[PDB]
């Protein structure tokens, strides 16, 4: 099906569910989540219709199992295209507070990318983490 | 005469239309 | 807070996730099933509201809760 | 659509006290609808 | 033949015949295992009062007249109707 | 279609004047009553 | 690196890009800061009710304290001093001093004063001019007088991000800030 489509991204969703529920049946197939996470990038690419919203949480949520090696955080790499990051906005208390848990990096490329495009969406926020990091850190 | 009318539809309703048999 | 993860295991936090998610879902689904006899739609419901107005356990409430 | 003027003379009478009509009855606590614009009042003696 | 108060019925009847053919009924605040309980009760001469009675069943259709013995008709044509639909439907 | 001209008459059987009148009525063949 | 390091990365783009309307946020947040904190009255109010439920809850937890002969335990001594010393305004703290500081009051003295002491502040508070004006909340009314004639930028309503919308074309724009403003007791 995937292999006939050309704009279909409900193929690439259900092959992101399989590749998940493949992942937790068995907790050790990391590369089935790695899959999972490049189609559920693909798929809320080719939405950009509010149904993104529960692909991105799903892709958080695949984001913090990772392991050292990051192999899971590849599909990013293995990814082609453009983000909308006007659909990851919902979720910038997440991304502030993963950029200190293992996968910092992959959420600040969406947080500089978002800083750029929507900075009235962010600045209070960042502007209160910042003042809080300064406070606990170096007090 | 009016009796006997009340008592025939009495019945009719109670037998279901003589589809039913009511005393066995 | 418990200052006494020492380990940051993902297994763990994995399993207690799904833990807590299905207590959740559990209580929401007992909300929403229905009975199997001849009873009405929403009998649990009614069974908890009997439950919340029993004079017996509203005694045993905190002062500050003001039970009355 | 149209709006005609002054308006034809039925549909510019006064209402006048109507009658239960239908079949079904009436008194029935029940959840059925139906209601003109204006019901007859009825008979009662106190 | 089954005699009971006030009607009667033969051995292989599922109705009743009457003699004369040819807590609190009414109140909010009563309690039963399938409604919630109401919080104003604990938790779980003749002439003058016809008259006063009289009085307050004004303009009520069913009851100020009464002021019954069921037959089941509009039930056994329903099922008539519903069994004639499906012979009909068997035969196509 | 059509209308059941005999459940109107068995009423006969259930001021006055007028209750018996219209299965007379319907009975003879008066539609309009 | 250390997540201060990345946050100030990320506000570092976001300076760059957009530096009139950071400029004015950044203003407007710093003026909100300063003028609209707590005067000494309303500490006091809050600071003694704290102390009132924290009694009570404690007299609940473990009761037959509630005597005429326990002396105050839970060691609530210190908080009780240091309330008194550097929490209040010189003009009432004799007062609370000589009511509290010194080793006279019981658990249920402790009580009827702090009950005595939220009703005085209670009704204190309640008589105040309510509707105050908004230019008397600063030395040259940064919010009043001048916000639309000296901000270099537009400023939307906060909190319209945190909405499902999938467009941002119709978000709303502050025009003026109301010259009344309301005092509420909770």
């Amino acid at each position: 099906a995937l292999y006939f489509d050309i704009t279909a991204a409900k193929a690439w969703a259900e092959w992101g569910y399989f590749n998940d529920r493949k992942f937790k049946e068995n907790p050790s197939d990391l590369p089935s989540a790695k899959q999972a996470l490049t189609s559920y990038l693909q798929a809320a690419s080719s939405y950009k219709n509010h149904k993104s919203r529960k692909l991105i949480a799903r892709i958080l949520w695949l984001l913090s199992l990772d392991d050292a090696n990051g192999t899971i955080a590849a599909g990013f790499d293995d990814f082609k295209g453009e983000i909308y990051v006007w659909w990851w906005i919902i979720f910038i208390p997440q991304l502030l507070v993963g950029l200190g848990y293992k996968e910092a990096p992959r959420v600040q490329a969406i947080l500089l990318k978002i800083a750029k495009t929507y900075p009235q969406a962010l600045y209070f926020l960042l502007r209160t983490n910042r003042e809080d990091m300064l406070t606990i850190k170096k007090n | 005469q009016y009796q006997l009318a009340r008592l025939h539809e009495q019945l009719q309703a109670a037998t279901n239309g003589g589809r039913t048999n009511i005393f066995k | 807070n418990s200052h006494r993860t020492m380990s940051l295991t993902e297994n763990q936090l994995r399993e207690t996730v799904q833990a807590n998610c299905d207590m959740i879902v559990k209580k929401a689904l007992a909300l929403a099933q229905t009975p199997q006899g001849n009873l009405p739609a929403h009998q649990t419901v009614t069974d908890l509201i009997a439950k919340a107005t029993n004079p017996m356990n509203l005694a045993l409430c905190d002062a500050l809760w003001m039970p009355y | 659509l149209p709006i005609p003027k002054v308006l034809h003379d039925k549909a510019i009478q006064m209402p006048q006290p109507v009658p239960n009509i239908g079949g079904a009855g009436s008194g029935r606590p029940t959840y059925t609808s139906g209601q003109p614009a204006l019901p007859k009042t009825p008979a009662f003696q106190l | 033949v089954h005699l009971y108060q006030n009607h009667f019925r033969f051995d292989q009847q599922e109705g009743m015949f009457q003699y004369k053919s040819p807590t609190v009924p009414f109140s909010i605040h009563n309690h039963n295992p399938y409604i919630t309980p109401s919080p104003y009760v604990p938790y779980p001469d003749e002439a003058l009062a016809a008259e006063q009675e009289r009085y307050m069943l004004t303009l009520d259709e069913r009851l100020s007249s009464k002021l019954w013995e069921p037959r089941f008709e509009r039930f056994k044509l329903i099922e008539n109707i519903k069994q004639e639909h499906a012979e009909k439907k068997e035969q196509e | 279609l059509k209308m059941n001209f005999d459940l109107e008459i068995r009423k006969r059987y259930a001021s006055n004047i007028e209750s018996r009148m219209l299965p007379f009525c319907y009975e003879a063949g008066l539609s309009s009553g | 690196k250390p997540p201060w390091e990345l946050t100030e990365e990320i506000m570092s783009v976001l300076k760059t890009a957009f530096p009139l309307l950071a400029l004015s946020m950044e203003t407007m947040v710093d003026q909100i800061q300063k003028h609209f904190k707590c005067p000494p009255d309303e500490d006091a109010y809050r600071l003694i009710v704290a102390l009132l439920n924290d009694g009570l809850s404690y007299v609940s937890r473990m009761p037959a304290s509630y005597a005429k002969d326990v002396k105050l335990p839970a060691a609530t001594e210190n908080n009780i001093t240091r309330f008194a010393e550097t929490i209040l305004p010189n003009h009432i703290r004799p007062t609370f001093e000589a009511d509290f500081v010194k080793v006279k009051p019981t658990m249920y003295e402790y009580i009827h004063n702090l009950r005595k002491w939220r009703d005085k502040f209670e009704e204190k508070l309640d008589r105040r001019a309510s509707p105050a004006p908004l230019e008397s909340f600063a030395h040259y009314s940064p919010h009043l007088s001048e916000f639309r004639y000296q901000k270099f930028d537009d400023v939307e309503i906060p909190g319209q991000y945190l909405q499902h919308k999938d467009k941002n074309q119709d978000f709303i724009r502050i025009d003026r800030f109301l010259p009344n403003v309301d005092l509420v007791r909770t």
